[PDB]
RNA sequence: AAACUCCAGUUGACACAAAAUAGACUACGAAAGUGGCUUUAACAUAUCUGAACACACAAUAGCUAAGACCCAAACUGGGAUUAGAUACCCCACUAUGCUUAGCCCUAAACCUCAACAGUUAAAUCAACAAAACUGCUCGCCAGAACACUACGAGCCACAGCUUAAAACUCAAA
């Protein structure tokens, strides 16, 4: 996960974040925030790790990082709530959505396919 | 509408469920 | 009709004349449509903005013996 | 019935015919039991209101249709 | 403008230094969150 | 001054005065008005016991223990042991839909007691216990 | 229970008229919905017929309110004839 | 996130109650919350009779405590005042003035047919 | 083609949408004065909205900021607080004699 | 519509209850489906009226002290008469104060009852004192 | 009547139960369901369709184990009514409703309206329900009864569930 002192993606390019009080750092970082938040950071990296346009949030690669990182917040959510079976629905919907994304992307954009694996750690399977 | 279905249904339900029972 | 507009305008500003409309008569003009005339005749000579086409009508009909009463 | 007295003298005036009453069944489609069988019927039909009182058409109005005659209507 | 805004109000946060100067101008005031509507929809602030 | 149907609050600086004594110092008469019975209890201000009547109390039995009748007598029977006490004006709290709820406040009145106030304490429980089930009748 | 007594449900005597206040009470615990409450509260409504009874209640209201509204709209037209004769 | 405490306290002298305000805001801060304020809404009767740590009371010193704080310090915090024997009841919210009000251009009519229907 | 014809526009005419008394206003569980408007003198019970003239919007608003009051110690429950009962009187209903 | 039936053809037209269309009706007709719907709304909204009157002030301070409840108002079909039904008290010498102000209010009544022009054409209230059980009331005074 | 009489009333103390009013609202959720308060997490998919069985869910009742127990309550005991027994009524009380951890996998699980897209012009349309239709896809149906059955198979289910016949019989259903 992000650091706590990371900001938040709005107050990221203000100028002069770098100079306010601590006080104020921390009101603008993640410490401070939900983890709504710390998601959207996590989204940001893997979109600059990865697709060619990281401002492209309409492509199949981004649709799969912003998919891939919502799956790791079922997968946290339900480590703590294991009998929540609206949440292992999503997870399990989630899961699926995305090896549809993959299947059409491995279909189109081979060499794109490969980084988003790598990227995301994630080991395609032919169905049975 | 009527049951009439129902009903015959609900008789081979009950006359099962007691054959099912003496035996 | 492009002067309803500066109907409703009259209206909430200086609401209904005590004047009572005379539907049977063809030509009856009330204050509104003397305002409307008037507002009619100062855009075509030039003046555009709306804030200041209305006061100055306003004061075209004060001149002329007009009685407007502003609602508030 | 605001307009029944004055439709009645203009037809009176101009030598024709109104109805301006309450239009009992068949006045038309069974005009030749009502009146007789060498009755003659109109061969126009104006209606200065198409609308019943309870704000339907006015039962003359199909029953024109049927016995091809035509009408004028407001 | 938020950060800036943000900036200005830190100043009056209050801190460990200042806790007990903040604790004790806090018992001698009161805050009054009250106050009624009208059928109007006027608000009638408390009299105090 | 006009009429408050609302009760005086206690703290405030109030006028009404009954026999010299306060709203909060009148004795309080409270009424249990069941289906099947009615028990009045008169006490103090202070919660002290100073009379107590119910239908059974009155020679009542079964099901004439549930009537307005019967309920005016143990409100005449409370009243008579109250009034030996000093009592005269009273609160009046019914709890209770029953029928002796408005005839055993009558009968505190034909007892020589001044009601000045009537509260309702009806049980409502905010969501509480399962009720029994509907009687097959 | 933990609350103050004597100022929910309370109703004072005006001028030893007992039956004006315990009319007042009765009024005012009837439009609250209380009368009617307790009532209900004896014994337990099975939710689906809760329902059943609070759509009725629902529609019959939507219904009345209605049909008053249509009685009054049609009945400005309730004076003398206008055209009697014709 | 903002939080607003909303703090009862017991009915107390001005030395205990400066000492109970002090200690509860010293624990925000240990858990890592950013203090903005402490307003005093005084002391009044409670609407209804309180039971807290074996005492009954009937009166209590409204405060409240605007502040930042982790999501994670919400659920320490909320341990903290249970054992607080001079706190009477203490609730933390999500601060009101974060939720900010949408718009209202005015009420629509809903139709008949619809409630009815629906 | 003829300068006379209707032009096509947004009725100028229109009245605006009405509003409930509180629209626009921001509603706190700690403003209790405020609350007890619209809660029964008597019983306490919440009014509903053909009683209070409220909006969907603000009828919630109210009610759950009257139950928030409640059980976080702002608010009585079972009656109206007294010292609110000479507040402007914004509901509909009439109780006495 | 509703399961509450809403069909009737002549929806439109406008409802005449008053005493003289009563006389100018077919003898032949008899009460339509609907036609009896406006008759028991109707009779409803008269309640409605007179429970108002009793409870403001505004009409009479005489009434408005009484805090009469009407226990029952229905209208007659034929539109000559109107049934109102109040409540008794337990005191006899308090049912006498009621019914004596009741009494003399009625006449004043109807014409504020006239005040509501929708509901204009009121015919004369009857107010009924609910002596539902005088049998015995009347048994145990002889 | 029985039962209770450490009973009943007032007052105070006091919940692992249930959540008046708001709610005349018609919102959330895939459905089942969800209406006390707070906070945290959080409500899949930038084309649609796509399963009795794969995957994950699924009211009430029920099973296994350990707890809680106000109230309700199959069952059971007592009282009463009854020619008498059971039921309907009264009293007491249990499984159960709750919590936890596993199962079981059913409903008139029904808006009795499959998903998606489109249309309001044609003929409006057997009837009733709920205005009448078009494109497209999956699922399903082919007289009644036998039959929510038999056999086989699978299943933590063992008086169970799912899938699901035939013979004889009828001229209707
Ligand atoms: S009408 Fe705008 S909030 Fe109620
Ligand atoms: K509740
Ligand atoms: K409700
Ligand atoms: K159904
Ligand atoms: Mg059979
Ligand atoms: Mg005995
Ligand atoms: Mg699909
Ligand atoms: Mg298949
Ligand atoms: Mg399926
Ligand atoms: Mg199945
Ligand atoms: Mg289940
Ligand atoms: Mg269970
Ligand atoms: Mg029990
Ligand atoms: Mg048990
Ligand atoms: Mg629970
Ligand atoms: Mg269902
Ligand atoms: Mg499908
Ligand atoms: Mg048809
Ligand atoms: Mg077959
Ligand atoms: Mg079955
Ligand atoms: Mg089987
Ligand atoms: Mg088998």
């Amino acid at each position: 996960d992000p650091p706590p002192s990371t900001l938040l993606k709005d107050y990221q390019n203000v100028p002069g974040i770098e100079k306010v009080d601590d006080v104020v750092k921390r009101l603008l970082s993640l410490e401070m925030a939900n983890k709504k938040e710390m998601l959207k950071i996590k989204q940001e990296q893997f979109m600059k790790k990865i697709v060619a346009n990281p401002e492209d949030t309409r492509s199949l690669e981004a649709r799969i990082i912003a998919l891939s990182v919502k799956i790791r917040s079922y997968e946290e959510h339900l480590e703590k709530h294991r009998k929540d079976k609206a949440h292992k629905r999503y997870l399990l919907m989630s899961i699926d959505q995305r090896k549809k994304m993959l299947k059409n992307l491995r279909n189109t954009n081979y060499d794109v396919f490969e980084k988003i694996c790598w990227g995301l750690g994630i080991e395609y399977t032919f169905p049975p | 509408k009527n049951v009439l279905k129902i009903r015959r249904r609900k008789m081979n339900h009950h006359k099962y469920r007691k054959l099912v029972k003496k035996t | 009709y492009h002067e309803d507009r500066i109907r409703a305008k009259f209206y909430s500003v200086y609401g209904s004349g005590q004047r009572a409309f005379d539907l049977f008569n063809p030509n009856f003009k009330s204050t509104c449509q003397r305002f409307v005339e008037k507002y009619t005749e100062l855009q075509k000579l030039g003046e555009t903005d709306e804030e200041k086409l209305f006061v100055e009508t306003g004061k075209a009909l004060l001149a002329e013996g007009v009685i407007l009463r502003r609602v508030g | 019935r605001q307009f029944s007295y004055l439709i009645e003298n203009m037809a009176r005036d101009c030598g024709e015919y109104a109805h301006t009453r309450y239009f009992r069944g068949g006045m038309l489609t069974n005009a030749r039991l009502l009146f007789g069988p060498t009755v003659r019927l109109p061969d126009l039909i104006i209606f200065l209101h198409t609308l019943n009182n309870i704000f339907e058409p006015h039962v003359a109005v199909r029953d024109a249709a049927k016995m091809n005659i035509p009408t004028v209507g407001i | 403008r938020e950060v800036l805004q943000l900036q200005e109000e830190v100043k009056n946060f209050i801190t460990r230094e200042n806790l007990e100067a903040r604790v004790e101008a806090a018992l001698d005031s009161r805050k009054n969150y009250n106050w009624a509507i009208t059928r109007e929809g006027l608000v009638v602030r408390p009299q105090r | 001054t006009k009429f408050s149907i609302y009760p005086p609050i206690p703290g405030e600086e109030s006028s009404l005065r009954w026999a010299g004594k306060k709203f909060e110092e009148i004795p309080i008469a409270h009424i249990k008005a069941s289906h099947n019975n009615t028990q009045i209890q008169v006490v103090s201000a202070s919660n002290e016991p100073l009379a107590f009547a119910s239908c059974g109390t009155e020679g009542f039995r079964n099901a004439k223990k549930g009537t307005g009748i019967a309920a005016q007598t143990a409100g005449i029977a409370a009243a008579a042991r109250a009034k030996q006490k000093g009592v005269i004006h009273i609160r009046v709290v019914v709890k209770g839909l029953g029928p002796g709820r408005l005839s055993a406040m009558h009968g505190l009145i034909m007892g020589g007691l001044e009601v000045i106030s009537i509260t309702d304490n009806t049980p409502i429980p905010h969501x509480g216990c399962r009720p029994r089930k509907a009687r097959k009748l | 229970a933990k609350h103050l007594k004597f100022i929910a449900r309370t109703v004072m005597v005006q001028e030893g008229n007992v039956e004006s206040a315990y009319r007042t009470l009765n009024r005012i615990l009837t439009m609250d919905g209380l009368i009617e409450d307790i009532k209900h509260r004896r014994y337990y409504e099975k939710p689906c017929r809760r329902r059943q009874r609070e759509s009725y209640e629902r529609c019959r209201r939507i219904y009345n309110m209605e049909m008053a509204r249509k009685i009054n709209f049609l009945m400005r037209k309730n004076r003398a004839d206008p055209w009697q004769g014709c | 996130p903002r939080y607003e405490l909303a703090l009862i306290l017991k009915a107390m002298q001005r030395p205990e109650t400066a000492a109970t305000l002090k200690r509860t805001i010293e624990a925000l801060m240990d858990r890592g919350a950013i203090v903005r304020d402490l307003e005093n809404l005084g002391e009044r009767a409670l609407p209804y009779r309180i039971s807290a740590h074996s005492q009954q009371h009937n009166r209590g010193g409204y405060f409240l405590v605007d502040f930042y704080a982790p999501t994670a310090a919400v659920e320490s915090m909320v341990e903290h005042l249970s054992r607080d024997i001079d706190v009477i009841r203490g609730n933390i919210v999500k601060h009101p003035l974060t939720q900010e009000l949408k718009e209202c251009e005015g009420i629509v009519p809903v139709p008949l047919a619809e409630k009815l229907y629906s | 083609s003829n300068e006379d014809l209707p032009i096509s526009m947004e009725n100028p005419y229109k009245e605006p949408l009405k509003k409930c008394i509180l629209c626009g206003k921001h509603v706190d569980y700690k403003n209790v004065q405020l609350l007890s408007q619209f809660v029964s003198p008597f019983t306490g019970c919440i009014y509903g909205r053909h009683i209070t003239g409220l909006c969907g919007k603000k009828q919630k608003e109210i009610t759950k900021a009257i139950k928030r009051a409640q059980i976080m110690g702002f608010m009585p429950v079972t009656y109206k607080d007294p010292a609110y009962l000479k507040d402007p009187k914004v509901c509909n209903i009439r109780y006495r004699e | 519509k509703v399961w509450y039936e809403s069909p009737s053809l002549g929806s439109h037209s406008t409802y005449k209850p008053s005493k003289l269309e009563f006389l100018m009706r077919s003898t032949s007709k008899k009460t339509r489906k609907e036609d009896h719907a406006r008759l028991r709304a109707l009779n409803g909204l008269l309640y409605k009226a007179l429970t108002d009157l009793l409870c403001t002030p505004e009409v009479s301070q005489e009434l408005y002290d009484l805090n009469v409840e009407l226990s029952k108002v229905s209208l007659t079909p034929d539109f000559s008469a109107c049934r109102a039904y109040w409540k008794t008290t337990l005191s006899a010498e308090q049912n006498a104060h009621m019914e004596a102000v009741l009494q003399r209010s009625a006449a004043h009544m109807r014409h504020l009852l006239m005040s509501q022009q929708t509901l204009r054409n009121v015919p004369p209230i009857v107010f009924v004192q609910d002596k539902g059980n005088a049998a015995l009331a009347e048994l145990d005074q002889l």
